[PDB]
């Protein structure tokens, strides 16, 4: 009753690994919730506001007992268990963020980041301007290589190395990276790896 | 920690009662909790208090979960035993119950049972039936893992 | 079979390292012999399948897996055991608690990879199969030759494993050509017995229909249970009889029938001592006590003290007076309670019930009659005609409780005066003619007689079941609940407190009381019960009605039982004054 | 075998089948299946010959869908939370509630609404002692036909998680609920259909000792049965959902309101919820109904606009279903003080103006249990929300609700047949020789008396003092 | 973020580790190419047998320019001795190429037509290859201690599968058992 909510929450926190898991990863966080969130924080500033009181009572009133100083220790790790949740649920957002900034940005040519992450405006907007400062942190990153990288992608190796993609509803031709590929709906292109991993993270490509 | 799994063990309430008196009560109108009360606790907050004290806060009255009567039962038929029925957590939880109360007995039993256990779930790693039910949540995660990396494998395996 | 005895000299070491067994099998040999010293416990030994594991593991799957091959030599083994024991001046009986379970099942999963182990059912039990002996030692008098001859009897049930089948009939000249009388009374019969368990109704899957299992009980095991009861039988599980493969007809598919054997059968859901009569001795003497108490009955309902009183008021009863070659006045005190609906009148009884020390409940129709035997009727069986208890018979000296009071067919009313006043039950039938008696104490609950014209409605014409019953009732209350306006916001407040001198005490305080000890009557009293009595007739047959000399003998057993309450061993002023006070809240 | 073909006229044969080891138990009766196995023949005494058929299964498959099963699993799949979880973040996800039980039905908005935080459950304490509330509630429908309760329950029975609907008298074979048949619980609606809704019609027409039985079971959801060797006390957590055809028409509520059912209001003192309804005819309404009809028979269409709901907004019901066993199951609501102490004032308002309004024996109540449904109400509502705590607002929308209950609490005659004086008159002195066998023949050819008729005028005059 | 697996390889990736292991080829044909990491060749001469890489042999099988040697383990002649040898010790899993599962895929799919009677027999061997000694894997698996297990010959691909799990509950075990002590 006194620390609960942080397990109800990280409870939930838990159903968004679910959804990351089996899964399958389309993204679509349900949203960030800022109001529970909040009644963890006056809940918070709640305990450490009777913490500062009862600290200007020991000065006075408590005189140094004993038991003073339980309140000091027990109700301090409630602050920490808030804090135990707090994280643990932010990092597994960060978690399922960063990773989708990865293997999307998405990618020749990114060229910038837009229309990607269907969360969009209902995830906060404090974690979004993480977000877009961590691909812009990214982006020094694909400037040091120079590899080159060409990183984003290629998680999965080439073979061999000429593949088949079979057009799926996209127009096209928007390839204008190495060649006009001239993309037309219900077409195969008889095309290498090289522009194949770049441009099957879109959703042009279909069947590799 | 960050991990869920670990947050969430330590979420779970243990009987166990106080040495001593405490006056402004945090859970209600005491206003002092009067001594020797069997009140639950989650683990959290129990797991430092029966360290700091030279006589510790708290009892650590030992839970139903390890009843003897269960850890006798496990000794018996773990494979058709149902952990997830119990707290759910077990192996999460035990592992820092064995050591906060340093007991050497039990090791040798659980140490075993997720032996029984694991020698069984190499047999659903293999492509569930009622049994995937009965899992402790974080073994059930082992159970994913396994189950993905067979999977994956025998995918690999044809074209 | 040398690993059969193997069995047993490893059954032997389990016992004495531990002994904690060998001391329980000393007791059982002890308490018999005190019993034979005296001026019943059946043998078997409970063993815990928790302490099987610590010596061995290969013995302990094996009772599990193959308990035909096992169970039997570490019985033969218990017997060693027992004879070794002290001293001269029997099979027994395994039991198996457990650390369960494999074999944890319920009925409904089970059939064949479960069958010929150990299993724990467990569901209800129904319809219990009606008990009966059987025969297994067979003992004979030979003469003039005489000795001492005896055949032994195997039965389908006998010891676990499968036998060629000794029976039937007796031995009758066994060699050479003597004559053998059977002695009866030498000879063993271990009685025996079948019910079939059903699982358990709140497991059900679906619709799909329920399957029940058939479970022998041997021995001691036999009318341990009623049907309809929560059960967890263990046993072996036995497939007995031929599948139709035996004869040379086939018959069809269907085939062999199983059940399971013995063995436990675990069911499932005063002592005053020396300081709790203490307790009351000291708490006799207080002057305010039955305040109190009387506010004990009711955690959750308000006001209602003086109903509350009356039902303690019952609940001692005035002692009982029967007269030298005459008849008896009646001791106990019945009560009668009228108003709205939502009066708790059918939430107070119940609390009655439980704190009662009996008695039965009946609600409204019904049944069994309530009335006499009934006269059961017809059969049952083979045109026998029998009769049974009606519903008054077998709660004798206690309380009984009526609810939806009017509801009751007229017919059953009838029986009821026979039964309340008289005090007495009788059974013409057909017949037993028997005068049989039931002595309840009895609570009743009615509504208000068609029309919620219950406050405001005629003294008259509101009770709705006239007439001589609103004489039997010693007391009549009502409750209309009608504000009394002032009075509804502090019952609101109440419940809502709600919605959030003890009461285990009450019962160990009562029946000290009941037969300890009864204050008879005093000359302090009878005066003022006179004066009130002549009152009530004279002025209330203006006022109101009904009132008779019956009113009088309800004066002296609530003046009587409230002596009871203050333990005295006489009859007081007081409690006159009190009788007074509650007889008065029931007329006004 | 199977109703489409090929019954013609005659009753469809049934041959007998023995599946055995692994198969066995694989099918749900009621199923349809495809059987392989070997054709084959046993005998079976019952000549001459005539050896008797039956099919051996190697092996069994059933159809891919047919409740193949587990269609009821405690804890659903994932993608499942995810869009509940989005459902609960809807303004109007109550309202759009409320539109998804009736697509056919017009009108009748509180009943509407009420099913709604029926199904849903309520608080369920298991507080010491042993003594437990429950949940949740009940709710009567009744009124003359064309009110459409009675295919609205047929509604009720397809979205519920686990229901049955027996109108009677139970039926066909199978007794009202619990039942007693011996080899034993035979289980039945209040057993078959237990921890969840169970619907009734022909309320009042129900026989007496099983109606003892509801009335005692509907409080404390246990009911004992002591029939035979069986003395078993069970338990039903079923919540009764009613609906009673009154007697006369209008007049009955020109009589008091109360005084329908039988001889006793009892009965709508236990029940939560009493909706007095009417197949009321406007002319908006009665030409929207029926534009709404000849849009249904051709050139059939009409039935999209749901569908299209759908798209849009609207839920499956199919998906409904799925929702109520999810928040059934996870979250037990709790209400907050303010709003105690707002019902508080509720109740006593009720209490102390409903007594003033009986001061002139004003004909027709309140009772504690009647609060205790408020509540049960508002746990509901909560439970919709899905928040494991309660609001004022929230209880706000009950309070009225469960007022526009007491509207219906609320809500001359020819005295013809009344006139028993005539025949208490100049007809017998000693009323003997009559009685209500006098009232019969005297009426019976006079064109004239119903049971409730006699009763009435009866037992008018017995309390009208003639 | 290497998101999956993310700590036991790729099952693919253990064919992307293999197919840097050079085999045996009957090149057809007659720039340089230094590449970087080959070292060959001089122009490969037809009728003769070389040494090279196996992902640029696979390449120019594609184009089939080339025929891939049958590696002499690979035969169902020599698998014989092989299960027979299997059967013999069910402790030991006694000798393997330790890529022999990766190879059995992958030289199946294209040069297939390349091997002698590799139709219907030798995927039968090695299917049966891969089956006693998986179970003999599961029921040497039960004799789980920390720390250690002889895991002796075992390929690279049975490693792969089992990892996550082994490796696991390992550290539920030695983690209970290090830490009580």
């Amino acid at each position: 009753m006194y620390g609960d909510l942080g397990n109800k929450l990280v409870l939930e926190a838990k159903r968004t690994k679910q959804l990351y898991a089996r899964s399958n990863q389309d993204v679509n966080l349900p949203m960030y919730h800022e109001d529970i969130i909040r009644n963890i924080l006056k809940e918070v500033s709640n305990l450490r506001k009777n913490t500062e009181y009862l600290k200007e009572q020991q000065q006075l009133g408590m005189l140094d007992d004993k038991v003073a100083k339980c309140q000091y220790f027990v109700t301090l790790l409630c602050m920490e268990r808030n804090k135990r949740c707090l994280l643990a649920y932010q990092r597994l957002r960060t978690d399922i963020l960063d990773s989708m900034a990865w293997n999307n940005n998405g990618l020749d040519l990114m060229s910038s980041i837009t229309f990607s992450q269907q969360d969009t405006n209902n995830l906060s907007h404090q974690e979004q301007e993480y977000l877009k400062e961590y691909c812009d942190l990214i982006t020094d990153l694909k400037s040091g290589d120079l590899v080159d990288i060409d990183l984003s992608g290629s998680l999965v190796p080439p073979s061999d190395a000429f593949i088949d993609v079979r057009v799926l509803k996209d127009a096209g031709e928007i390839q204008t990276e190495y060649g006009v590929f001239n993309l037309i709906k219900d077409s195969q292109f008889f095309v290498q790896q090289s522009d194949v991993e770049r441009l099957i993270q879109q959703g042009y490509l279909q069947l590799i | 920690y960050y991990d869920i799994d670990d947050v969430l063990a330590d979420g779970t309430e243990f009987p166990c009662k106080f040495q001593y008196d405490i006056p402004g009560l945090g859970y209600n109108p005491g206003r002092p909790i009067t001594k020797n009360t069997k009140l639950s606790l989650p683990l959290w907050l129990a797991r430092i208090l029966a360290i700091v004290g030279p006589v510790p806060f708290v009892e650590l009255l030992p839970p139903d979960m390890f009843s003897t009567k269960v850890m006798n039962a496990i000794k018996t038929d773990p494979v058709a035993l149902d952990l997830h029925s119990i707290n759910s957590h077990f192996f999460s939880l035990a592992i820092k119950w064995i050591m906060l109360f340093s007991e050497k007995e039990l090791a040798n039993v659980v140490s075993e049972l997720l032996l029984q256990r694991a020698q069984e779930l190499n047999h659903h790693a293999s492509s569930t039936s009622t049994f995937l039910l009965k899992l402790e949540e974080m073994e059930k995660e082992i159970y994913k893992k396994s189950h993905e990396s067979y999977k994956d494998t025998k995918r690999w395996m044809f074209k | 079979d040398a690993v059969f005895g193997d069995r047993v000299r490893r059954f032997q070491e389990f016992l004495d390292t531990f002994t904690s067994y060998r001391d329980s099998v000393r007791s059982i040999q002890v308490y018999n012999s005190n019993n034979a010293a005296n001026y019943i416990l059946p043998h078997r030994i409970i063993i815990s399948l928790d302490d099987l594991r610590e010596f061995d593991r290969s013995f302990w799957s094996g009772i599990l897996v193959e308990p035909a091959y096992f169970i039997p030599p570490a019985e033969k083994a218990l017997t060693d055991l027992a004879d070794s024991m002290d001293d001269v001046p029997h099979p027994w009986k395994l039991s198996f608690k457990g650390s369960f379970g494999a074999h944890a099942l319920s009925p409904r999963t089970l059939t064949a990879q479960h069958l010929n182990k150990l299993v724990s059912v467990e569901g209800i039990v129904t319809k219990t199969s009606l008990v009966r002996p059987k025969l297994i030692r067979s003992v004979h008098y030979a003469a003039k030759t005489g000795r001492f001859h005896y055949r032994d009897y195997t039965d389908a049930t006998t010891t676990l494993t499968t036998r060629i089948p000794t029976p039937a009939i007796y031995p009758t000249e066994d060699t050479e050509g003597n004559k053998l009388t059977t002695e009866y009374g030498y000879s063993t019969f271990i009685d025996h017995q079948r019910i079939t368990v059903q699982e358990m109704p709140e497991m059900a899957p679906a619709g799909q229909l329920p399957r029940s299992i058939d479970v022998i009980l041997d021995d001691d095991l036999v009318d341990k249970t009623k049907p309809g009861d929560r059960v967890n039988v263990v046993g072996v599980f036995k497939s007995l009889g031929a599948g139709g493969m035996n004869q040379s007809n086939s018959n069809t598919l269907i085939g062999f029938k199983t059940l399971i054997l013995g063995n436990t059968v675990y069911p499932l859901h005063q002592m005053l001592t020396d300081f709790d009569i203490r307790n009351i001795n000291k708490l006799s003497k207080k002057k305010d006590i039955f305040d109190i108490l009387s506010q004990s009955l009711a955690p959750s309902i308000y006001g209602h003290d003086h109903i509350k009183k009356a039902i303690l008021l019952m609940l001692m009863g005035g002692v009982e007076k029967n007269l030298e070659n005459g008849s008896h006045l009646r001791g106990d005190i019945n009560i009668l309670m009228v108003g709205d609906p939502s009066t708790a009148k059918s939430q107070l009884l119940r609390f009655v019930l439980n704190t009662a020390s009996l008695a039965i409940a009946t609600t409204g129709r019904g049944s069994s009659g309530v009335g006499l035997t009934a006269a059961v009727t017809t059969d049952r069986e083979t045109g026998e005609r029998r009769l049974e208890a009606g519903a008054m018979v077998l709660a004798d000296r206690g309380v009984v409780c009526i609810d939806e009071f009017d509801k009751m067919t007229d017919v059953d009313r009838v029986a009821i005066h026979e039964v309340m006043e008289q005090q007495t039950v009788t059974i013409a039938k057909a017949g037993i003619h028997t005068t049989l008696n039931a002595r309840c104490s009895v609570i009743a609950a009615a509504n208000p007689v068609f029309g919620q014209y219950d406050v405001n409605r005629d003294p008259h014409q509101n009770i709705a079941l006239p007439d001589s019953l609103l004489s039997r009732f010693d007391l009549l209350f009502v409750v209309t609940d009608d504000i009394n306006e002032i009075r509804d916001r502090s019952i609101s407040e109440h419940v809502l407190r709600t919605h959030r001198v003890t009461i285990p005490f009450l019962r160990k305080y009562v029946q000290y009381a009941k037969e300890r000890v009864i204050p008879q009557l005093t000359q302090e009293a009878i005066n003022v019960i006179v004066k009130n009595y002549t009152d009530l007739r004279n002025d209330d047959n203006t006022k109101k009605s009904p009132i008779t000399a019956r009113t009088l003998e309800t004066l002296i057993r609530l003046a009587t039982a409230h002596a009871k309450v203050r333990l005295s061993k006489t009859v007081n002023k007081v409690d006159a004054k009190v009788a007074a006070n509650l007889l008065r809240f029931a007329l006004l | 075998e199977i109703p489409e073909l090929v019954p013609v006229g005659e009753m469809p044969r049934n041959l007998t089948m023995t599946c055995d080891r692994y198969l066995t138990n694989k099918v749900i009766p009621g199923t349809r299946v495809t059987i392989v196995g070997i054709y084959s023949i046993y005998n079976s005494k019952n000549g001459v010959a005539i050896r008797t058929p039956y099919i051996k299964i190697l092996g069994i498959q059933s159809d891919v869908e047919t409740s193949s099963i587990w269609n009821s699993v405690t804890m659903f799949t994932e993608e499942e939370e995810e869009e509940f979880l989005q459902l609960s973040r809807n303004p109007k996800l109550y309202e759009i509630l409320t539109n998804s039980i009736a697509p056919s039905i017009f009108g009748n908005e509180d009943i509407k609404k009420a099913i709604v935080c029926l199904l849903m459950g309520g608080s369920k304490k298991i507080l010491p002692d042993g003594m437990r509330l429950r949940g949740d509630i009940n709710v009567l429908l009744l009124g003359d036909p064309g009110t459409a309760k009675s295919q609205l329950l047929k509604f009720v029975e397809k979205v519920s998680p686990i229901a049955v609907y027996t109108s009677g008298k139970g039926s066909s074979a199978a007794g009202l609920t619990a039942s007693v048949q011996r080899d034993y619980l035979e289980g039945g609606a209040m057993v078959l259909a237990d921890g969840g809704v169970v619907c009734i019609d022909e309320f009042d027409k129900m026989r007496d000792e099983d109606r003892v039985a509801i009335h005692e079971a509907m409080e404390q959801q246990t009911i004992s049965i002591a029939k035979a060797g069986i003395t078993t006390v069970l338990n039903s957590r079923t919540s009764v959902l009613a609906a009673a055809n009154p007697i006369y028409g209008r007049y009955d509520d020109l009589k008091s309101p109360g005084d329908n059912i039988d001889f006793q209001t009892t009965i709508l003192s236990r029940f939560d919820m009493i909706f007095i309804v009417k197949d009321d005819h406007n002319e908006e309404r009665d030409i929207s109904i029926a534009n709404h009809v000849i849009n249904i028979h051709t050139g059939n269409a009409n039935a999209m606009q749901n569908q299209q709901e759908e798209n849009g907004s609207e839920i499956s019901i199919e998906k409904m279903k799925r929702y109520i066993t999810y928040c059934r199951l996870k979250c037990a609501p709790r209400l907050s003080p303010q709003a105690a102490e707002k019902l508080s004032s509720n109740f006593v308002t009720i209490r102390k103006q409903l007594l003033i309004n009986e001061l002139e024996s004003t004909e027709r109540p309140i009772t504690i249990r009647q609060l205790e449904a408020i509540i049960r109400i508002t746990e509901s509502l909560a439970k919709l929300e899905l928040s494991p705590i309660a609001q004022e607002r929230h209880v706000d929308e009950a309070i009225r609700l469960f007022q526009a209950s007491t509207m219906d609490a609320a809500s001359t005659s020819l005295s013809e047949i009344r006139r028993f004086e005539q025949e208490l008159k100049r007809r017998l002195p000693i009323g003997w020789s009559t009685s209500y066998q006098t009232l019969r023949r005297e009426f019976v050819d006079t064109h004239r008396f119903s049971q409730l008729a006699l009763d009435k005028a009866l037992y008018a005059l017995e309390k009208h003092e003639t | 973020l290497p998101a999956h697996l993310q700590q036991t390889f790729s099952p693919e990736e253990i064919q992307f580790i293999v197919e840097n292991e050079p085999i045996k080829i009957f090149p057809r044909i007659t720039w340089q190419l230094i590449t970087t990491d080959d070292k060959a060749l001089n122009n490969m001469v037809a009728m003769r047998s070389t040494e090279v890489v196996l992902w640029i042999a696979l390449l120019l099988k594609q184009q089939s320019k080339c025929s891939i040697v049958a590696p002499q383990w690979l035969t169902t002649k020599e698998l014989d001795r092989k299960i027979q040898y299997e059967k013999t010790h069910p402790d030991r899993f006694s000798e393997l190429p330790w890529n022999w599962l990766v190879l059995a895929r992958i030289l199946f799919n294209k040069a297939k037509d390349d091997f002698h009677d590799p139709i219907h027999e030798l995927r039968g061997k090695i299917q049966d290859l891969r089956e006693i000694r998986q179970i003999k894997v599961l029921k040497g698996l039960k004799y789980l201690n920390e720390s250690h297990l002889q895991l002796d010959n075992l390929s690279l691909l049975e490693i792969n599968e089992l990892r996550p799990f082994i490796t696991e509950i390992m550290d539920k075990l030695r983690e209970i058992h290090t830490a009580s002590l």
